[PDB]
């Protein structure tokens, strides 16, 4: 039953710098990458009632969770603290990710860096978050 | 060490003429001021390998740079030495230029918004709005700077060039001249100054060392010529005096011959004992 | 400034720790004095960035690269990408070197000291991020323990006569303390010093109050730039220089004649560029 804003369920993610790039692992590392129609581009989103957070699995690796690691990079790990995401809806289904946790005192968020709006190769960072104006903290998130 | 109680100008990578400028707690980006509402001390501690950086305002003595976490928004506070009030400063080898790193939080520099004229803190990137320009305060208050100076024993006169033909070097009365203007330059490489008269496009002070103390204004495409190069040293407790030695033999200064204040009277070098008559006012053309 | 500079690069969490290159992998290792640890900075002024390039003497076209978007650093062929191009961030007063991505200039290098190769990170106060990028030759031969022959007689060394005798000549090689010089680099005076190993604080110095008199002094006579000297790699070897006093910079130093024969004085000479002012710097064996 629904909770809260965003429902329960399998979504793409994307970067609002690309329409055509899609979140999937590359190494220990997450990038956008070509449609690949595979599972390892569907993340199962899950709302946690205790914390009022979300939980984001891969459904190609169904016991990995987005999280974070010490060099500032998102990553795919084992259920942690460090798995609970606070989505700021910000339009339709654009969203800003941060970090349930204060990091460093801060909001943290998810960032992609952009050339000229180009993400080819970014790793996706962990990176601090003042407001919701950041382009390059926005992710959309589209059900499917 | 080598930045460490140094007193300096912070101007911007992106807008060379705006520099930060601080009153009453409030930092902006605010065009070339020559004082110290734009001056700054950069305080070095060694254990955190950070610097604060004062304000040099003589109203409120204890300001310092501050970052008011957690909004990305700076200001100068009391300095009560805190991590948000430390800074990497991180220079950008072959750019001459800074980034400037928040210590409690080096994910986080400065960034100039040259639109709304303050700074910020941002994540980093490419952009020239998150460099800046460090540099010692004399020569950012001089270089480039069109001035006239006067000896301090009468402030009425000012070393000239004659005429445009005539290249020699005299103290005269200030009649508004172009031949009694002078554009300071400073060069990097020599790690010191020219003169050039602006009644000429490439004449600069010299010194004559081929006729013993003599000082002429010659041209400035003579390059390896280190007697066309001054070194000029603030005097203590004033704003505009400066002794000038010259580059060759800094033990040469300029001089104003006898101290006599007649129109006519000879610039010259001589031996530097720091007596008024080797003092110069260096000043804004009224 | 440091543009085409051979350099090496070391850890500052880890001094022993440099950057080392084989077919195409970078680590951490000990330092080896070769080309494996040597790199030349390009300077791309548009950018504002250096490419970082092996030494290789085998594969002469490789750069530090950034695998983006994984973790990975490695050596890869030129091809002038983003990944390939660094900022190199001075922090003044710590004396270390930044690395940054270009491509993405909010991650650094990161020494990863216990699996000794390197990853990335965002920017912190770690000594982790931070390095010692240094001129090959000061690195090679800062602290270096060694002994200096003529290229006209390699069974021969320089030597201090003895622990009382502070003359010094040429002798047969015997593996004496008073043949082998310690090696430091003054910073503030960009120049040399050779200290013996069989006193603590002497050095080699220039008496021009004896004209072209070289011998052993105290290193307390706290200012004297003739205690000091410059050394420079004689052009395609790999252990040959010239070595000039600081005070007299055309004062190379010099074999007696080119006497290479048991307690030829060792002297100080005008500087033309012949043989017995040549000399080869080597680890004693
Ligand atoms: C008329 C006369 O010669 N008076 C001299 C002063 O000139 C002289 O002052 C010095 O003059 C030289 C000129 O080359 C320099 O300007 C120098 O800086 C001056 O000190 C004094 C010396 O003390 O003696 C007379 O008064
Ligand atoms: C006995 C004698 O003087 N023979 C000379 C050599 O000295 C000379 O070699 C030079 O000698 C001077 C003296 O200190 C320097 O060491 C210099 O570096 C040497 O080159 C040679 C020159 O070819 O000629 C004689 O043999």
């Amino acid at each position: 039953v629904e909770r809260t804003f965003l429902p329960n369920g399998n979504y793409n993610i994307k970067s609002i710098f690309s329409g055509s790039l899609y979140l999937n692992p590359v190494s220990k590392s997450l990038t956008f990458s070509n449609e690949s129609s595979a599972n390892n581009q569907k993340w199962n989103v899950e709302y946690m009632a205790e914390n009022r957070c979300f939980k984001i699995s891969n459904v190609a690796e169904p016991n990995k969770y987005l999280s974070y690691d010490n060099f500032g990079f998102i990553s795919l790990d084992s259920l942690s603290n460090r798995c609970y995401w606070f989505p700021i809806k910000i339009a339709v289904n654009t969203y800003i990710m941060l970090s349930l946790n204060k990091v460093n005192e801060l909001d943290y968020a998810w960032d992609i860096y952009d050339t000229n709006e180009n993400i080819l190769s970014q790793p996706l960072l962990l990176l601090p978050n003042f407001d919701i104006y950041n382009s390059n903290q926005m992710f959309k998130l589209e059900k499917i | 060490n080598s930045l460490n109680d140094k007193i300096v100008t912070i101007s911007c990578k992106a807008d060379t003429n705006l520099f930060f400028y601080q009153v009453a707690g409030n930092v902006s980006l605010f065009q070339q001021t020559r004082n110290y509402l734009e001056r700054w001390r950069l305080i070095y501690d060694s254990n955190k390998a950070a610097y604060k950086i004062k304000s040099m305002d003589i109203h409120n003595t204890n300001l310092v740079l501050t970052w008011n976490a957690p909004t990305h928004n700076i200001s100068t506070q009391q300095d009560s030495n805190a991590d948000n009030q430390y800074w990497l400063l991180l220079k950008d080898i072959g750019n001459n230029s800074f980034i400037i790193a928040s210590y409690k939080n080096p994910n986080l520099v400065l960034y100039a918004d040259t639109v709304a004229r303050n700074l910020k803190l941002s994540t980093l990137n490419n952009s020239n709005y998150i460099k800046f320009i460090i540099e010692d305060y004399i020569i950012s208050d001089l270089n480039n700077f069109t001035c006239k100076i006067s000896p301090i024993l009468d402030l009425n006169k000012v070393v000239q060039q004659v005429d445009v033909t005539n290249l020699n070097v005299n103290l005269y009365t200030w009649d508004y001249g172009r031949n009694q203007k002078w554009t300071i330059r400073y060069n990097e490489e020599k790690a010191a100054y020219q003169f050039f008269n602006t009644i000429l496009s490439n004449g600069v002070l010299t010194w004559i060392f081929s006729n013993g103390n003599t000082v002429r204004v010659s041209s400035s495409n003579d390059q390896n010529n280190d007697a066309q190069y001054w070194l000029i040293n603030p005097v203590s407790d004033t704003d505009e005096t400066y002794t000038i030695t010259n580059l060759r033999d800094t033990t040469k200064a300029l001089d104003l011959y006898g101290g006599q204040t007649a129109n006519g009277t000879a610039i010259q070098v001589f031996n530097y004992h720091g007596d008024d008559n080797q003092k110069w006012n260096i000043r804004n053309p009224p």
